[PDB]
RNA sequence: UGGGAGAGGGUGGUGGAAUUCCCGGAGUAGCGGUGAAAUGCGCAGAUACCGGGAGGAACGCCGAUGGCGAAGGCAGCCACCUGGUCCACCCGUGACGCUGAGGCGCGAAAGCGUGGGGAGCAAACCGGAUUAGAUACCCGGGUAGUCCACGCCCUAAACGAUGCGCGCUAGGUCUCUGGGUCUCCUGGGGGCCGAAGCUAACGCGUUAAGCGCGCCGCCUGGGGAGUACGGCCGCAAGGC
């Protein structure tokens, strides 16, 4: 059981996965569009991210989770909504920092991205 | 709010002047455009070249997580 | 460079020979040579235990110094670089200031006139020997001992080298010429540089005769034999293998691993070879 | 590069009278100096094609001057290339 | 001879005798490579923008020098060799370009 | 002679971001992917998260209707070697110039030889979809190759579809880089709009497609055909 932690939001065009970790970074629980019940493209939607972040925060609270730091990676349609849900969850959200990974022109992207 | 204004005489070739330099980076670490630095072409180029040296030295960052 | 030949006989058309450009002395150091007892591939029972060997040019053995920790702190001058028929690498003549002369295998880059030395404090420069624990991680190194004081065993063939990848307690971690990743002990000596004569591999023997000079007698396919001789022998006309391709002794020979399983050094090999 | 000093020695070594710069002789001699350095540089940087073009241009230039000088005064030409070791 | 400004970064967790020692290796080399030292500026520890060798801080040296053009490169190598030297950067020295 | 700018070229170093894989940790039921899906991956513990490591490739922001080069083309940073070019001074030479059939060199990508290297990407190829079908488009895989060194190949919408040099014929605005007496003037570049004039028109217009001289290359209806034959080049592909 741990009091403060982290919440990572991985938001892609296809899905939103939210995993809640301890202070050192190790996961306590996680959820996603799939876990909350959707398959296919519906997983990618804002309503999907909502249920996901809730279920992720709901599961975290029963381990004593109370305050979290919010880390956001992605530019998916579920992103901003995912954050809404974490705030409205019963969790503190001491911060919201975006650590989306971007290359300083690295590996050649797949063709869909050119 | 042009940055070139909010400073006195300074050196663009001075790559150790971290206190000046860091003001030309966005809060995300990126070298700022001419619209925000207020530099010419000529100067803005030396700006970029020395910020780049600086990050090599450890003095300036290469990137920074964005907070809200 | 490798040396080509005009096709003025059918074999010279593809034959290439080394250039021997690095060679500065064409005669071995008399006190450092001894006769090589040619074996034919026969053991002490008289029996061939390795097939198809025999009949090559005569050779004197040049005594090589694969220890080097033998003369710590005593520097030497590189007197000459010479041809050595017992190995692909060339060898370097060392004149220690002591007055003792020894041979080492010649690293790529070693210059005649220059100085080399061994010990924990030796400069990290080409030709020097140090315990592995004193060599900067990332440097490429050759003639590596496998266990302390037991003599160079790793990276000795023309052009080879290991690279130090990192350290772990009493051990450093090398990437062997095969790409195997291995922990060698930190106290083991190694010489900075890669082995010389790196074009060795591009030599084209060119004719049956040149293999014959190397003491390599003709090798005969199992297929060209009979069943008394070899699993692939017999069959009327040419024949495919007709079973998983095997050695004369029957063990399978395309793929079957052969390293002993429960071997003590497994504990020290981190990653088996590549490719 | 070439040192300003070395340039002068040559400028001085070649000049037809004290203040002379840019006569034919000085022209040819200065070129030969940049030529031989490039020539050398290219011997090591064989893959520097862009500089080689310049080399070609200089060689061209020196050639025109030499042709001019040969038309006007043979003796001066014959002596110049003999002094700089040039025609091959 | 041309003027350069050698920058060096050292292990921030040395004792003052280790550090003095590194400086001794460094100063020998500068001299050995025919570098003539002019100014010199030891701002020591200083927090880095990002970690170098997995460590938030760096010990900063800096030497305006005059040395033979050919030897600058080889020196940087000899400078970098020590397991405690964590950056070297030898820049051709230049006249300040001023704004405002 | 003194100055300048610049991804001009070559060599050597060297930094951080990301991807991939491996190792450790923590964690569970899905992840991924599309228009929607399926293949695929995942309870043999994937995805997502943390720390460590390995490796190759490309250098985000700056960045531009920007710059440099004869063209192809050139972009993290550092040093060395080296080309082009512009300005100012009006010091030197005294028409030493222009172009240029042949020749010689350079010449994107793909391709080729030998040896490296191989993370991402990806012809060929496998499979999933889509579809009437789908040897495609889209999805999961994937080998050459992409990368390095050395030697070849010698093509192109290699384009401004505009050969080079010179002289002459309004200006307006933006811009890059010099020198000024720095309001403004004067060079050298890069764009737009336009006087005269051109032009079939579209459009060009001191960066001419205007008015003129010099030299070079090229065209002479469409197809057949950049084919055949011959010759020369190439390892081949193929090129002229
Ligand atoms: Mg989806
Ligand atoms: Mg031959
Ligand atoms: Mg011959
Ligand atoms: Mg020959
Ligand atoms: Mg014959
Ligand atoms: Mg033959
Ligand atoms: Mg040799
Ligand atoms: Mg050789
Ligand atoms: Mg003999
Ligand atoms: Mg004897
Ligand atoms: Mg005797
Ligand atoms: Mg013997
Ligand atoms: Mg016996
Ligand atoms: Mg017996
Ligand atoms: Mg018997
Ligand atoms: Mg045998
Ligand atoms: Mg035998
Ligand atoms: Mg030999
Ligand atoms: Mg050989
Ligand atoms: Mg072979
Ligand atoms: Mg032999
Ligand atoms: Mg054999
Ligand atoms: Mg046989
Ligand atoms: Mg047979
Ligand atoms: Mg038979
Ligand atoms: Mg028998
Ligand atoms: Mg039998
Ligand atoms: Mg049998
Ligand atoms: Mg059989
Ligand atoms: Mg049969
Ligand atoms: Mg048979
Ligand atoms: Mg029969
Ligand atoms: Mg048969
Ligand atoms: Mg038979
Ligand atoms: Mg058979
Ligand atoms: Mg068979
Ligand atoms: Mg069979
Ligand atoms: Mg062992
Ligand atoms: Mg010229
Ligand atoms: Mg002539
Ligand atoms: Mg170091
Ligand atoms: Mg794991
Ligand atoms: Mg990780
Ligand atoms: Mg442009
Ligand atoms: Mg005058
Ligand atoms: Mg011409
Ligand atoms: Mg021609
Ligand atoms: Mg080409
Ligand atoms: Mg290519
Ligand atoms: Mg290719
Ligand atoms: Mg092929
Ligand atoms: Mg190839
Ligand atoms: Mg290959
Ligand atoms: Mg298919
Ligand atoms: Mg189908
Ligand atoms: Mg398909
Ligand atoms: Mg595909
Ligand atoms: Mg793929
Ligand atoms: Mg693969
Ligand atoms: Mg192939
Ligand atoms: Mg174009
Ligand atoms: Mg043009
Ligand atoms: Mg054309
Ligand atoms: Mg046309
Ligand atoms: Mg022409
Ligand atoms: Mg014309
Ligand atoms: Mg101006
Ligand atoms: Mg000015
Ligand atoms: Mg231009
Ligand atoms: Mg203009
Ligand atoms: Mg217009
Ligand atoms: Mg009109
Ligand atoms: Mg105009
Ligand atoms: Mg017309
Ligand atoms: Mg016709
Ligand atoms: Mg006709
Ligand atoms: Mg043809
Ligand atoms: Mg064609
Ligand atoms: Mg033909
Ligand atoms: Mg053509």
């Amino acid at each position: 059981q741990v009091a403060s932690g982290r919440a990572y939001i991985h938001a892609s065009y296809n899905n939103t996965i939210v995993t809640i970790t301890d202070p050192d970074g190790n996961p306590i629980t996680w959820s996603s569009g799939g876990v909350i019940g959707y398959k296919g493209s519906r997983k990618g939607t804002p309503y999907a991210a909502q249920l996901a972040a809730l279920d992720a925060a709901k599961k975290a609270m029963a381990y004593g989770m109370q305050s979290v730091d919010v880390i956001v990676r992605g530019t998916g349609a579920g992103r901003e909504q995912a954050i809404r849900a974490l705030q409205a969850s019963g969790l503190q959200v001491k911060s919201i920092v975006d650590d989306t990974p971007v290359p300083h022109n690295g590996c050649r992207p797949k063709k869909k991205f050119r | 709010a042009k940055v070139k204004a909010t400073l006195g005489e300074f050196d663009l070739r001075d790559y150790r002047n971290v206190e000046v330099l860091k003001r030309f980076l966005s809060e995300t670490g990126k070298i700022l455009p001419r619209r925000r630095t207020g530099l010419s072409a000529k100067e803005q180029r030396i700006l970029a070249k020395t910020i780049k040296r600086a990050r090599i030295l450890g003095l300036l960052p290469f990137t920074e997580k964005l907070v809200r | 460079a490798v040396k080509k030949f005009k096709p003025y006989t059918p074999s010279r058309r593809f034959m290439t020979v080394a250039d021997f450009s690095e060679i500065t002395k064409t005669e071995p150091e008399k006190s450092l040579v001894k006769p090589l007892k040619k074996t034919g591939g026969r053991n002490n029972q008289g029996r061939i235990t390795v097939r198809f060997r025999g009949g090559g040019h005569k050779r004197l053995y040049r005594i090589i110094d694969f220890k080097r920790w033998d003369k710590v702190g005593i520097p030497a001058k590189v007197a000459a670089i010479e041809y050595d028929p017992n190995r692909s690498a060339r060898i370097a003549l060392l004149h220690y200031v002591d007055g003792e002369k020894r041979y080492i295998i010649a690293p790529d880059g070693l210059q005649v006139g220059q100085q080399v030395v061994a010990g924990p404090d030796a400069p990290i420069q080409v030709g020097n020997a140090l315990p592995l624990r004193f060599i900067p991680v990332g440097t490429v190194v050759h003639a590596v001992e496998l266990e302390p004081k037991k003599g160079a065993k790793l990276a000795r063939a023309a052009g080879t080298s290991a690279q130090i990848q990192g350290r772990e307690g009493d051990y450093v971690i090398l990437r062997l010429p095969s790409g195997e990743l291995r922990k060698v002990h930190g106290e083991c000596y190694a010489t900075v540089g890669a082995v010389g004569n790196a074009d060795h591999k591009n030599i084209v023997l060119g004719k049956a005769g040149r293999s014959r000079w190397l003491g390599r007698r003709p090798h005969v396919r199992g297929a060209a034999m009979n069943p008394v001789d070899h699993p692939h022998g017999g069959g009327e006309g040419r024949a495919p293998r007709g079973r998983p391709p095997a050695s004369p002794w029957g063990w399978q020979t395309k793929g079957l691993k052969t390293r002993k399983r429960r071997k003590p050094s497994s504990r020290f090999i981190i990653a088996r070879r590549k490719k | 590069p070439i040192t300003k000093e070395e340039k002068q020695k040559v400028i001085q070594e070649f000049a037809r009278f004290p203040g002379d710069t840019g006569s034919t002789e000085v022209q040819v001699a200065l070129l030969t100096l940049r030529i031989n350095r490039l020539s050398e540089h290219l011997k090591v940087h064989k893959k520097d094609h862009h500089s080689h073009r310049g080399l070609l241009m200089m060689v061209g230039q020196r050639r025109r001057l030499l042709r001019y000088l040969q038309r006007e005064d043979p003796e001066r030409y014959r002596a110049l290339i003999e002094k700089l070791g040039i025609r091959g | 001879m041309r003027r350069y400004e050698v920058n060096i970064v050292l292990n921030p967790n040395l004792d003052q005798s280790q550090l003095a020692l590194e400086k001794e290796i460094i100063q020998r080399a500068l001299e050995n490579y025919g570098a003539r030292v002019e100014k010199v500026e030891e701002l020591g520890l200083r927090r880095l923008a990002y970690p170098i060798a997995k460590d938030p801080q760096g010990y900063f040296l800096w030497y305006q020098v005059e040395m033979p053009e050919d030897r600058v490169n080889d020196l940087a190598r000899e400078l970098r060799i020590r397991d405690n030297v964590r950056r070297v950067m030898v820049v051709k020295s230049q006249e300040p370009f001023l704004a405002n």
